[PDB]
């Protein structure tokens, strides 16, 4: 027979479940819509574990409960009363005799030693991977150091003792590879010229190489925290989501930057050179995996400045117009391509943030907070695990590093890039659209000649990488 | 067989834009959504008695990859411009919108509706006679929409295929 | 994308996450947090083909015992890891083989043995025995090391091709 529970008025977590207080999808049950209650015992149910939903509440709950309740309900599940002596053990007492005590060992063995482990589980996480709520509330710290602090007994000590110093650690708070990074390319610019540091001057390889540790870096740093409740789209969206503000500006000012380098260069012949540097740029971001970089080159190539340049990219060789337009093909169908290739290759990767965000921001919006059913309102919990599998497949994309070497001043070149200056947004793209119509007229103007600004050579080194011993 | 029109939705973050596409791909009689699902913005339907199917891109929640738009922008045959009723600002950059589509598409007769959407029970900034007068000047159609009640928003679009029908 | 469902178990302190976190971030972690249940998720590709890995990371206190039965029953094919210098480790290996064909009912589960801490010189459980032992359950025996990732990928991916072909 199964075990029996503490009576519901004295431990809330023995109420059976019922259509008023859980629903199921349709070999673990997924839940669909529950009481906080339900899902707080589902998270630390005595009969399996359930890791997945551990990470999915712990991103998700503060849309339905705040920090301090979550506690305060955990506190409570671990608090279980055990039952008391049952007839045969009376007996034996009685008889001056030790009782055998089978239901009792068996409810602490197969009951309490469970959930009380699982809810230890749920605390590690929320203290390993979700600090930023005790961060932002000194006293939710306090009360989880107290709680832990305060376990009794020899069952949970290892993981009591654990989890003290692990949120120490975290209060005041290294990579290894199987093979070496390649050696850093060099071209026109020689390491320590800073000054000289350009599009044509640096190597193309090694623009791609920085660029993709600088997009790796900023695409790891994003926390779900930035992303759950749509805030990097609210009023204190500097607040909430700085990080994913710094990453998606960064790809901005390379866009930009791009569209400035094409635009500015009036002569034909080194314009042409320049689009082709980018598109040699573009090849090594498809070579490592970086998205992020593939899509900051088709931006710059489809903007309004640089897509109407037709007689520059009628110069452009056969095979590296096929490199931008399979590069292009990626986006198209609603980045159906995309999708795919992110899927197939082998990471480390840095994956375009874009598609995550609407997704997020729509599963959000398209869906209700609460299911009511039998006159009572459950929490939508199936829109929370959509949210969370959105946020695990960011999170998934974020493990892997890249086996390159920093370079650090062509590093603080790209993170000092600064095309717009002063300017305001649309004062700056005026500007180049402006430049655009300049070096190359609207038909019927004709089409103007201009000189060359570059004093040094325009052949590409090529994006295939060199080995000295 | 049957046309397709590739519809595109600009407008500004953070203001509920996403309800207008949502609610008119919806099972219109569920409240639920699943955006990741293969032809989550497509939908065929009947307008004026011929049949035809929309393809609908919403970038909402990419505002800040600002020099995206354009890309995203040239994809598209016509246009829907959407502002909040109840963010003025949302209303201002209309006109740069504007711009930036006609830029884009290399024309001064783009197809286009002005969308004034519902999107809380917060007091309304942008009353409809100064919503009308801008989409007058533009020579647009104006429409307005809830988030919430799905007034307005077969209109919107249907609105919009006529523009690009009679273009 | 085939998704794969991996279980690391095996006593306390031998290294079932070390390994595990080497494997996801390329860290080695030096700290003795003893695991209660955790879950890593991996893309990568094998023999040209792009996988999904799952891969459940479970407690070796003996105070967490009676509660294998619940990851036992999910998993799909089992790395066994005992420490190169535990011997008691190694003896504990048989229960959880015994415990794992106990519960999925069968006498052929994907499984690798995997010694582990091979960094360090003063071994105690020689390489012959625990191939002997590997021999016995018809399974390959790899020596790995969380903190030089010597042999890490090879359990690891090993475990998948057994499933794969399973
Ligand atoms: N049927 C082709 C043949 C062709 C001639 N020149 C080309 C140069 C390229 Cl690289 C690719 C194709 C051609 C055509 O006439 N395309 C026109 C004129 C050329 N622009 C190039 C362009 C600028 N920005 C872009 C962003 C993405 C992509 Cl895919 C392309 C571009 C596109 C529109
Ligand atoms: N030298 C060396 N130390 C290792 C290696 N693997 C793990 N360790 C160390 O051994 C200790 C225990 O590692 P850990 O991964 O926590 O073991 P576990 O098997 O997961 N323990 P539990 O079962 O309690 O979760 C840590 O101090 C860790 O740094 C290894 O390959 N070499
Ligand atoms: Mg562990
Ligand atoms: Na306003």
């Amino acid at each position: 027979g199964q075990m029996r529970l503490p009576s519901a008025d004295v431990y809330r977590f023995a109420e059976p479940d019922s259509e008023e207080n859980i629903i199921f999808e349709e070999g673990i049950p997924i839940i669909k819509a529950g009481t906080v209650i339900k899902l707080i015992e589902r998270l630390t149910y005595h009969m399996y574990a359930d890791p997945n939903f551990v990470r999915t509440f712990l991103t998700t709950y503060r849309s339905f409960c705040k920090p301090q309740e979550l506690l305060s309900l955990i506190i409570e599940r671990f608090e279980i009363p055990e039952p008391e002596p049952t007839e045969a053990d009376r007996i034996a007492i009685e008889n001056g005799d030790q009782p055998l005590s089978a239901e009792l060992k068996r409810f602490r063995k197969e009951y309490i030693q469970p959930v009380q482990l699982r809810v230890l589980n749920v605390c590690r996480h929320w203290v390993e991977h979700h600090f930023y709520d005790f961060e932002r509330d000194a006293y939710l710290l306090q009360r989880m150091e107290e709680f832990i602090g305060t376990v009794r007994g020899k069952a949970m000590k290892k993981w009591v003792e654990s989890i003290t110093k692990i949120i120490q650690r975290k209060k005041i708070a290294n990579i290894t590879f199987q093979s070496s990074p390649p050696t850093v390319e060099w071209h026109i610019s020689r390491p320590g010229h800073i000054e000289t540091f350009d599009l044509l001057t640096l190597h193309p390889i090694e623009i791609a190489r920085q660029l993709t540790l600088l997009e790796s870096d900023l695409y790891r740093a994003v926390q779900p925290s930035e992303l759950v409740g749509s805030v990097w789209t609210k009023e204190d969206k500097e607040i909430n989501s700085p990080n994913l503000l710094k990453m998606i500006r960064h790809t901005t000012n390379l866009t930009l930057w791009f569209e400035k380098c094409i635009v500015e260069t009036e002569n034909l012949e080194e314009r042409v050179a320049v689009v082709s540097r980018i598109i040699e740029i573009l090849q090594v971001f498809q070579e490592l995996n970086n998205f992020n970089g593939v899509l900051e080159v088709v931006s710059a190539m489809n903007s309004s400045p640089v897509y109407r340049l037709d007689h520059t990219f009628e110069q452009i060789p056969s095979r590296q117009k096929k490199i931008l337009e399979e590069a292009h093909e990626l986006s198209e169908d609603h980045y159906k391509k995309y999708l795919a290739k992110l899927r197939s290759i082998n990471p480390p990767c840095v994956p375009f943030f874009g598609i995550y965000l609407t997704n997020i921001l729509k599963t959000e919006e398209g869906n209700p907070e609460v299911l009511k059913r039998h006159g009572k309102e459950l929490i939508n919990f199936s829109k929370r695990r959509k949210v969370a599998e959105i946020t695990g497949e960011i999170q998934q994309y974020q493990n892997q590093p890249y086996c390159l070497r920093v370079e650090s001043d062509i590093k603080r070149f790209f993170e000092n890039l600064n095309p717009m200056g002063n300017s305001m947004e649309k004062e700056f793209t005026d500007y180049l659209f402006n430049k655009s119509l300049e070096i190359e007229p609207r038909n019927p103007k004709p089409l103007p000649r201009f000189p060359k600004k570059y004093s040094y050579p325009l052949k590409s080194p090529g994006v295939r990488p060199s080995n000295p011993r | 067989g049957m046309t397709e029109y590739k519809l595109v939705v600009v407008g500004a973050g953070g203001v509920g834009k996403s309800a207008l596409t949502i609610q008119l791909i919806q099972n219109h009689f569920v409240d639920e959504y699943d955006p990741t699902i293969e032809d989550s913005y497509r939908k065929q339907v009947v307008i004026d008695g011929e049949t035809c199917l929309l393809d609908i891109l919403d970038t909402a929640g990419q505002e800040e990859y600002s020099a995206m738009r354009d890309q995203y922008m040239r994809t598209g045959e016509g246009f829907l411009c959407v502002f909040a009723i109840n963010n003025t600002k949302s209303f201002e950059d209309i006109h740069q919108y504007r711009e930036q589509i006609k830029r884009v598409k290399d024309s001064d007769d783009v197809p286009m509706v002005l969308v004034g959407n519902k999107c809380d029970l917060a007091a309304r900034t942008v009353e409809s006679r100064q919503a009308q007068d801008l989409a007058r000047s533009y020579g647009i159609p104006y429409i307005e929409t809830s988030a919430k009640t799905r007034q307005g928003v077969e209109d919107a679009f249907y609105t919009l295929v006529r523009e690009i029908r009679q273009h």
